[PDB]
DNA sequence: CGCCGCGTCAGACTCGTAGGAATCTAAACCCTCCCCTTAGGGGAGGGTCAAGGC
DNA sequence: GCCTTGACCCTCCCCTAAGGGGAGGGTTTAGATTGTGTGCAGTCTGACGCGGCG
């Protein structure tokens, strides 16, 4: 099985999973450990934002690759915003300070 | 208390009351009835500022003779027009007035339970009584800011005298400097007191008789309320015994109980003991009505109207007996022939009776895979389509540069490219002061050139859609 | 951009300012036209439009008007994405309590009001009143009532007092109280009642009140009056294929709240009786509680399928919450997987990738490349070219993947060599091809495993995949510095078969010119590979300044070694190939090649070894047959000669000569002995049993048996398994642990019985079941270690300390288990050590001890070096590069910016699956040395010592300690000090069931200190007639007698207590109960006579208990301070003991049960730390009494005791990192103008950098103590709430951070992983540094 | 002060397949609003087809 | 080339006379009846912290 792009799930908007769904592969919790033991910071930042979960970056990256420009512009993932909403719904005031 | 269950906490606080006997409910209903008429008595001799029935009998103008409906209203007012002629004699509290207006009460006692008609006459003074109250609040929010003074001499003689401001002479009498420490503001006291004195003008009566008999009118409206309360509180086991046959139908037990209690509170308000029946026989109707109305309005995620609920229930009842009789489940043809409805409607009804599945439904051998994991977002655009859109925009921008600038501005205005809106011929010729027809001429020029094969095969590449 | 994250409580105005309108009814959507109903839960006027740039009615469209609000339907014309951002609210008709701040222990409401939880949970259910105002009455604030007492107070006092019921009462209490006045009145009224039991709770309440005062919150916001509503797209209602719908559970939980609040708003207008309004308020409270946290305050509300509904709190916490499932690991694009197989022709930097996988994973690259060459007009034609698989597509693919690395990964990823980068080679077929030398770091093999493939996209990711992760940079291990690419199974067998020798081989005796001629003779068929010949050989060396010098000779060798020598590179000696090679010799070859020459020659040499091993293993022809398993001919007689013995030991039981237990325990060993005899006969008949004859007659040599050859070379097998193939199987255990009596006397070549097979299945299933249920414990331990160690990074270059730790070999338990060389290689010297004379400097005193320095240390003999450590580093927020030492996978000083915590945790955790879960003799001759001693001469001409804690060492030729023991107290030393004794000589003699305690000086013994009726009996041995006043047990106790615990003392010719030389000492000691004393009265003794006597789990659990800092259940008792010991006031709960300084105060005395045998008598003088009893020591005591280095040394030695017992090699700074992380907290003793409290717990670095500034401009600092927390208690006590919340116990962490008003600065690795940023380690370290500089700019 | 009871928290990773989702009774009367019915009319707004004036 | 006429043409919405059919919403109903109920689930072990009683 192999996947270049495909369908994303409804709430979190990350790739689906499985071969019957044409899904991605889980980059789990203990693979991030190996990658930050090597010190490979850019590989990790692209595994988290523009390959999985960043909505504007993952479509900007495609049009950079087609034009022969291997560069990314990462933003904030979507599941972090989901988390902030579900914590605010408990009566707790959590926010990002600048 | 060693328990946290609210159903037990309810059934415990509910058991400290005793069930009534046939005489108890009758002599409770009797006082419910006579308090609400003591009130209607107390409303009688209030001044014309009330909405009194002078022409309510004419406002509206068991099938009673019209001559009977026109005449017996003439007894009460035939005595009333001559009775309250004595409103002047010896102040406002004359004894002939009390005697013959409680004789009007002797007349009034004939009547019994009625719609809000009676309500809208006592409201006649609500909109007028609390008014008086709030106005003497105004004076106070105009006195405490400037001077401090002991309230229980001032407001006591305020309650007592109400003749004129002469009672303020009872403030200097103790010879303490808080007497006239007030400066230049007492005319605001006189402002608000004088406006309530012209209210007294329109009422014609002093406050300490109106509020005096409102003290006893409030006795009836509370003595009916208390008896209604202890008529309700003695019958909660009836609600609990009825509401136990509606379980497992979309609501929980305490929800059904609290829906039945709102119906019991209406059965208590509509009862009539004279007809001779017990209370259970009349109350069960309202209790069941409240519970049934709340099951059909709540207890479904997507709400169905009541007529569709009854159609669904009837079709279920028919298919039950046809299944018992045939030994099989009937096809919609065999249901349409007996229900006597067009078969397309029987097909339409059968889709509306399904409740949504939970997104936490375990799908597999394990319980870590759920139904909501395999649900895909359908409103996203594929990146091949984004790239195609941008490439087509660039190709069009390049082909639109070959021909004239003024002759491309008209195409940009005509199809809305790079602009906030599309335009029409006359509003484009507005800025060109060109005729209705010349725009179409130059458009048939541009669209004729743009498909010449020297130009077209760059744009033709896209139309394979 | 942003720099921090805050958290607090939310006021009602804050919750109203997040929202876009109020939800008023439970309507979701219309049942015929599935459009959102107005004012319901999916309303399009509140939450936004359901299509892009369209109102609901259809009046407006088409993006001309973008900000207009339709007048018919109220929907504004905008994009539908906003249905993921907008919130709503619900106005409650009566206030309710937030369940988190009421029922998460300790409750914050009960802690703020100082009320029990029972009183509050009774007022909240309308079940009792509570007094809010006292007025002028006997009743006071927070007094609790019942209905009758409320009526009494009403009719007695009237209006003056105030009493309420329900959450309105509690809100009035929380709203009326004053915090500053209350905390200041807790301040000056604590010093009188600063007793500990009150001290803890008073300071806790003080810091809570102060937190509320400083944070800005208000205490009444813990009671809810407005409720927020989540956006609709995060709790969707969605159609499936078939018309069926699917929904979230929050909809079910919101509808109940809405339509129980509406009913209360109705009942408050009908003016119902209060018995009904109370029931409504209770139901509303229960519904809101089940919406927030479902199963916390009662029974869990379930759905129509009898499962509990999920709540807002179950979507955040747990193994399947947001944190661990969607933020710390994700699903990714551009990735695939497949089965793996072996390709033996590949280079070390190469993998084989199928064509179809590569065509799918590389599609946008191919589209762009196609439309750059003009081969396709638009991207949509490129798609169809690729989909048809034309011939030019396969030529574009070949130049796209040229110089594009690919990451391969196999699960579970136990350490960082589980992900590596390769260069792909396109193949046909569908399986991935892997190089045979990397299957050991992956733990992979080809019985069906599968692997995952990932593609880096950007330029920086490609640079990092080439420089950091490529498989040709990863030859060394990061746990120990050893090579990881060693050849395993057939390389070994081929190289071993080609470098063996044989007698009378064809072509023996010749003399050849070089290796080329030997090869040309072997290929031609004239010589053999095992033939003994003489060859001229040229070899190189380097002693010049980087140059090689050659020299030639004639050597005696075989053909095969001369053929192998053509592979070895220039600069290595011939003596490496002149052996018969095995796995150990090949690992030595690769390691010396790495030390002398470097990296690239090593990676070429490894490939050449692999190729030639495979080739010659193929040519050998090795096989396995049934006749290769040779059973010795004298097993059948060993078996009968054990069966006869077991019969004649049964018949000594049938006639009553032996017990049953001893009968069983004798049969056990008379079968074990016969098993050992059989196994050694078998192994000797197999190992050299070759009789090959020579030019005149026979002789012996090593065997060429196939099984022996693959066992002896180290390719596959061992002796313990040939024992089962050809010997006998042995003794089997029950599932209980008991051993069955009759063993298995058969082997696999002969076949078992039904019964032997049945009893052999028990142990098989036991092992198979232990494996699966041990892997979980190992994984959980690794996760806790990673969480405590994740934020530690090499920050600086040199801190500049002079502290350190003293490294010596470990010699206990027998011979030297760990030399000094294996414990200082790579470390940095702390002081200028000198070879055993004086001023033998080798050091600028900062010296990376590489191999040459270790050789210099070993040519002299030095056995102690002071080195540097991380547990003593002076840098705060990190370590320095010199305290850490060498990068164990690169071979040089560590680089600044390295993530050493994750490496430490992974290195300790990875091997955890292999863990299991009467007289002194002397071997060799040398001096004898004693320490911690105090001596006396004996009456029989021997040495005795009166020390308990002495040590006896053996000194070598040069003075390096080779063995060390300790003697028991009271033992008589057979020979004295300073002796050069040979082996086989005993030096001390002690009893195996007794130890004596001796007198001080020759004096006259008196029976004193004991009477008749005491704990003494007059029990005399009636047969032999010897008795002193013997001490008794507590079964023969006379309580009135123990007024003075008996002891027979020594007197002068004065009749009074004897002088002791040096001090005015009482010469005799009082001994605890049940003492054996038979010394005569009136028969006096000499100094040192027998006066009294003394009669008498490893694996993963132990490692977890050491890192968690458990307390033993029989902890030894140590001396708090130094002083003269004595028994105290004797309050008889259980015994009392005191010590007294010679100069200082002594208020310290405490409890000891009489079961705890004391080893310190009332005349002893003890120093700080020594034991008063025996038992396993407790690490908190070791940290309190002795310093930090003592607890460090104890922990690292007790951990390495478990790993070495199994053969696992882990370096020692990996444990020091964890020990440093367990020591981050300090506790204040005396503040002294330091802005700290007097028993608050602070971070150690805060105290340090505060005292460094107070002391700067001449002021008095603070004094503190160190603390020791376990790993999971120190993970949760860190100063960032996001790491702690994502580790464990999310509810407690979030409630405490909310009421405290904390913030987070995003300095660890996990904080930046959560929000998708560059971590502060590695190639991201510079970036953050620059950002930090702007923090100083603004 | 010390012991015991009781309540809360935790228990490895990555892949595969497998259709549909499970009881459950109100009935007569009134009202208002919305679209439907034949065979074409009427207008509003926006386009198209020849012909010349210059 | 650069504009002005006078004809023609199209689609979309609303309208006719006398009711018909349906969807979705309101209201009362008088022999008496007065405390749940599932043929529940209850089911693991170890460490730790705090309250309640001697
Ligand atoms: C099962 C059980 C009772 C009723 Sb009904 C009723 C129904 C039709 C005609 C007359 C009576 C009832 C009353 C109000 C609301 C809902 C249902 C009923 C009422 C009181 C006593 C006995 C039966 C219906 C089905
Ligand atoms: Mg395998
Ligand atoms: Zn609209
Ligand atoms: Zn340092």
């Amino acid at each position: 099985h192999a996947r270049s792009t495909g369908s994303y799930s409804l709430v979190t908007q990350q790739p689906l999973g499985g071969k019957a769904q044409f899904g991605g592969q889980r980059f789990g919790e203990m693979e991030v450990w190996a990658l930050e033991a090597y010190g490979a910071a850019y590989t990790l930042q692209e595994m988290l934002t523009v390959k999985s979960d960043d909505v504007n970056g993952r479509t900007k990256m495609y049009k950079n690759i087609v034009d022969g420009n291997h560069q990314m512009e990462p933003g904030m993932p979507e599941s972090f915003n989901v988390l902030l909403k579900e914590i605010r719904s408990l009566g707790i005031n959590i926010e990002l300070e600048d | 208390g060693r328990t946290t269950d609210p159903v037990r906490m309810y059934m415990r606080e509910m058991g400290t009351v005793e069930l009534l006997t046939r005489e108890g409910e009758i002599d409770i209903a009797k006082r419910i009835e006579d308090g609400i008429n003591q009130v209607q008595c107390s409303v009688a001799e209030y001044p014309e500022a009330i909405t009194y029935l002078l022409e309510q009998y004419d406002r509206v103008e068991n099938s009673i003779d019209p001559e009977l409906a026109r005449e017996k209203f003439a007894e009460l007012r035939a005595q009333y027009v001559v009775t309250r002629d004595t409103i002047k004699a010896k102040g406002r509290s004359h004894a002939t007035a009390q005697e013959e207006i409680l004789k009007l009460s002797e007349v009034f006692k004939q009547f019994r339970l009625v719609p809000k008609q009676f309500d809208y006459l006592v409201n006649s003074m609500r909109v007028m009584m609390d008014r008086v109250r709030t106005q003497e609040r105004l004076i106070m929010k105009l006195c405490v800011e400037q001077c401090k003074m002991p309230k229980k001499n001032f407001i006591t003689l305020f309650t007592g005298n109400e003749t004129s401001d002469t009672w303020f002479n009872a403030a200097i009498a103790m010879n303490k400097p808080w007497s006239e420490k007030l400066h230049d503001v007492s005319e605001e006291v006189h402002r608000a007191l004088q406006k309530l004195q012209q209210i007294e003008e329109e009422t014609g009566l002093t406050i300490e008789q109106v509020k005096d008999i409102n003290r006893r009118m409030s006795i009836g409206e509370a003595k009916a309320r208390r008896a209604k309360k202890e008529m309700v509180e003695a019958n909660l086991r009836l609600v609990i015994s009825i509401a136990k046959k509606y379980t497992n139908r979309g609501l929980q037990f305490l929800d059904l109980i609290q829906e039945g209690n709102i119906g019991l509170m209406k059965a208590v308000d509509k009862f009539e003991y004279r007809r001779g029946y017990k209370f259970s026989t009349y109350a069960t109707w309202w209790i069941r009505q409240a519970i049934t109305r709340s099951i059909a309005d709540q207890a479904r995620t997507i709400r169905i109207p009541v007529h569709m609920i009854e159609t669904i229930n009837k079709l279920n009842r028919i298919s039950r007996q046809m299944l018992q009789e045939m030994g099989r489940e009937p096809t919609p043809e065999e249901l349409a022939e007996r229900m006597l409805m067009p078969e397309d409607k029987i097909r339409k009804v059968l889709k509306i009776a399904k409740e949504p599945i939970s997104m936490e439904t375990p799908i597999g051998d394990d319980e870590d895979s759920h139904l909501g994991d395999f649900i895909e977002d359908t409103t996203l655009e594929l990146p091949l389509d984004s790239a195609t859109t941008e490439s087509l925009r660039a190709a069009t921008h390049d082909v639109l540069a070959g021909l004239t600038a003024r002759e491309a501005k008209v195409l940009r205005m005509r199809f809305g490219i790079d602009m906030n809106t599309d335009y029409t011929l006359e509003e484009v010729g507005k800025q060109f002061d060109v005729t209705r027809e010349r725009i179409r001429q130059i458009e048939a020029k541009a669209l004729r050139k743009l498909r010449h094969p020297s130009r077209s095969e760059v744009l033709r590449s896209f139309l394979d859609d | 951009e942003f720099d921090a994250i805050k958290i607090a409580l939310a006021s009602p105005d804050m919750i109203r300012s997040w929202s876009f309108g109020e939800v008023k009814k439970p309507e979701t959507i219309n049942y015929r036209t599935f459009k959102p109903e107005r004012d319901g839960l999916f309303c399009a006027r509140i939450f936004g439009p359901v299509k892009d740039y369209e109102c609901l009615c259809g009046k407006y469209k088409r993006l001309k008007h973008r900000g207009v609000i339709c007048e018919k339907c109220g929907v504004e014309v905008t994009q539908t994405k906003v249905r993921r951002e907008r919130m709503g609210h619900i106005e409650l008709a009566s206030p309710t309590a937030h369940i988190w701040f009421l029922k998460s222990l300790p409750s914050r409401i009960g802690l703020l009001l100082d009320m029990p939880l029972r009183d509050i949970e009774r007022v909240l259910y309308f079940e009792s009143y509570v007094v809010i105002e006292g007025g002028m009455t006997n009743l006071e604030r927070q007094q609790i009532l019942t209905e009758e007492q409320y009526l009494d107070a009403l009719e007695e006092f009237g209006d003056e007092f105030d009493a309420k019921m329900g959450a309105e009462a509690i809100q009035a209490l929380l709203k009326s109280m004053d915090l500053e006045q209350e905390c200041e009145q807790l301040r000056e009224e604590l010093n009188e009642t600063n007793s500990e039991t009150k001290r803890k709770k008073l300071t806790k309440r003080i810091k809570l009140l102060e937190a509320f005062v400083q944070s800005g919150n208000k205490p009444e916001w813990m009671i809810l009056t407005v409720l927020p509503v989540l956006p609709p797209d995060l709790r969707p209602l969605v159609p499936l294929d078939g018309g069926r719908f699917a929904t979230s559970d929050l909809n079910d939980l919101y509808r109940r709240v809405i339509n129980r609040n509406n009913r209360l708003k109705r009942l408050l207008d009908l003016a119902a009786p209060d018995i009904i309004v109370r029931n409504e308020k209770r139901m509303l409270q229960e519904a809101v509680d089940a919406l927030l946290d479902n199963g916390r305050r009662g029974r869990a509300i379930t759905g129509s399928n009898k499962r509990p509904l999920k709540s807002l709190a179950d979507m955040i916490k747990g193994k399947q919450g947001r944190f661990r499932q969607n933020l710390l690991g994700k699903r990714v694009d551009y990735s695939g997987r497949s089965v793996i197989t072996v390709g033996p022709y590949l280079r070390l930097h190469q993998c084989g990738l199928p064509k179809k996988m590569a065509l799918e994973l590389f599609k946008p690259f191919i589209y762009g490349k196609l439309e750059l060459r003009g081969l396709a007009t638009t991207i949509k034609a490129a798609k169809k070219m690729v989909e048809r698989e034309e011939a030019v597509v396969w030529d574009i693919l070949d130049e796209v993947i040229r110089e594009h690395p690919v990451l391969l990964n196999r699960a579970p990823t136990l350490h960082r060599l589980g992900i590596q980068a390769f260069e792909p080679v396109l193949i046909e077929g569908k399986a991935i091809q892997l190089h045979p030398l990397v299957c050991a770091a992956y733990n992979a093999d080809f019985d069906g495993d599968q692997m995952a493939v990932h593609v880096p996209l950007t330029l920086e990711a490609q640079l990092e995949a080439r420089a950091l992760m490529m498989s040709t940079n990863n030859i060394l291990s990061p746990a120990n510095g050893e090579p990881i690419i060693v050849p395993s199974q057939d390389v070994v067998l081929g190289l071993y078969y080609m470098t063996r020798d044989c007698v009378n081989a064809k072509g023996e005796g010749m003399v050849l010119t070089g290796p080329k001629e030997a090869e040309r003779l072997y290929r031609s068929g004239l010589a053999s590979l095992h033939a003994r010949v003489k060859v001229r050989i040229t070899e190189y060396e380097k002693d010049a300044n980087g140059e090689l010098v050659a020299k030639t000779s004639l050597k005696d060798t075989t053909v095969g070694r001369a053929i192998l020598w053509m592979i070895v590179p220039k600069g290595l000696p011939y003596s490496i190939v002149n052996q018969a090679l095995g796995k150990k010799a090949i690992s030595k070859m690769l390691n010396t090649c790495y030390r002398i020459l470097g990296l690239k020659p090593t990676v070429i040499f490894a490939d050449q070894i692999m190729y030639t091993g495979f080739a010659y293993a193929a040519r050998s022809g090795a096989s396995v047959g049934i006749d290769d398993m040779v059973i010795p001919e004298k097993k059948h007689e060993i078996i009968s000669e054990a069966e006869a013995e077991v019969a004649e030991i049964q018949e000594q039981f049938q006639s009553g000569l032996v017990t049953a237990g001893e009968r069983y325990n004798k049969v056990i060993d008379i079968w074990a002995a016969a098993n050992d005899r059989v196994s050694k006969a078998m192994m000797d008949n197999l190992q050299t049993e070759t009789v090959i004859n020579r030019d005149g007659q026979e002789e012996k040599q090593v065997s060429f048996n196939s099984i022996y050859m693959m066992a002896d070379s180290g390719a596959r097998g061992s002796a313990a398994q040939i024992r089962q193939l050809a010997g006998m199987r042995g003794l089997m255990a029950k599932p209980d642990g008991s051993i069955i009596e009759t063993p298995i006397t058969a082997n696999f070549r002969e076949g078992l019985n039904v019964l032997q097979y049945f009893i052999s299945t028990h142990g098989a299933r036991k092992g198979l079941a232990d494996t699966a249920l041990k892997t979980a414990n190992s994984g959980y331990l690794t996760r806790r270690l990673v969480d405590v160690a994740q934020d530690l990074v090499v920050t600086e270059d040199d801190c500049g300390t002079h502290e350190g730790i003293m490294m010596t070999p470990v010699i206990e338990g027998g011979d030297v288990k760990e030399p000094l060389r294996d414990r200082v290689l790579g470390r940095v010297t702390a002081e200028d050590v000198l070879k055993p004379g004086t001023a033998d400097i080798l050091v600028p005193r900062n010296t990376l001890l590489h191999e040459q320095w270790c050789d210099l240390l070993e040519e002299n003999s030095v056995d102690a070096v002071k080195v540097r450590s991380v547990v003593s580093c002076d840098t705060d927020f990190g370590v320095c590069a010199h305290c850490y030492g060498r990068d164990l996978a690169r071979g040089h000083i560590i680089n600044k910016g390295e993530a050493i915590g994750v490496i430490a945790a992974q290195s300790i955790g990875e091997p955890g699956t292999q863990l299991t879960m009467s007289s002194i003799q002397v071997k060799n001759k040398g001096s004898i040395k004693l320490s911690n001693v105090k001596s006396v001469v004996n009456s029989s001409g021997k040495l005795v010592i009166t020390s308990r804690n002495t040590e006896l060492k053996l000194i070598d030729e040069f003075g390096r300690t080779k063995e060390s023991y300790k003697v028991p107290y009271g033992a008589v030393l057979a020979k004295g000090d300073g002796e050069q004794v040979a082996g086989g000589e005993t030096v001390a003699n002690w009893d195996p069931h007794t130890m004596p305690v001796i007198t001080e000086v020759s004096g006259f013994v008196r029976f004193t200190d004991m009477i008749d009726g005491q704990t003494i009996t007059r029990q005399t041995d009636e047969l032999t007639g010897l008795s002193s006043l013997v001490v008794l047990d507590s079964a023969e106790r006379t309580a009135g007698g123990k007024d003075l615990r008996p002891a027979l003392k020594i007197v002068d010719a004065q009749g009074n207590d004897v002088l002791i030389p040096g001090t005015d000492m009482p010469a005799q000691y009082f001994l605890p109960g049940k003492a054996i004393v038979q010394l005569e009265d009136g028969v006096q003794i000499s100094s040192g006579d027998t006066l009294a006597r003394i009669p008498q789990t490893g694996g993963l659990p132990r490692v977890a208990d050491l890192f968690e800092a458990r307390r033993p259940k029989e902890p030894a008792i140590l001396a708090e301070i130094s002083g003269i010991v004595s028994f105290g006031k004797e309050t008889k709960g259980k015994r009392r003991l005191v010590i007294t300084p010679v100069d200082g105060s002594d208020p310290y005395e405490e409890m000891i049960p009489k079961w705890r045998q004391l080893n310190v008598f009332e005349g002893e003088r003890v120093e700080r730390g020594d034991v008063i009893s025996d038992g396993p020591e407790a690490p908190h005591d070791i940290l309190r009494l002795r310093g930090v280095h003592a607890v460090t040394r104890y922990i690292v030695n007790e951990v390495q005791d478990v790993y070495r017992l199994q053969g696992v090699k882990i370096n020692d700074k990996h444990i020091e990192v964890i020990v440093r992380q367990m020591l981050r907290k300090a506790t204040i003793v005396n503040a002294g103008s330091s802005d700290f409290l007097e028993g608050e717990q602070v971070e150690y670095s805060r105290v340090k950098i505060a005292n460094r500034e107070l002391e700067a401009n001449g002021k008095v600092g603070a004094t503190y103590s160190r603390d020791l927390l376990g790993i999971t208690k120190a993970s949760l006590a860190t100063e960032s709430f996001i790491s702690a919340a994502s580790f464990q116990e999310t509810t407690r962490v979030l409630t405490e951070a909310a009421v405290a008003g904390k913030r987070d600065e995003l300095r660890g690795l996990k904080e930046n992983v959560i929000v998708g940023r560059l971590i502060p380690a590695g190639t991201g370290y510079a970036y953050h540094q620059d950002r930090m500089r702007r923090r100083a700019a603004g």
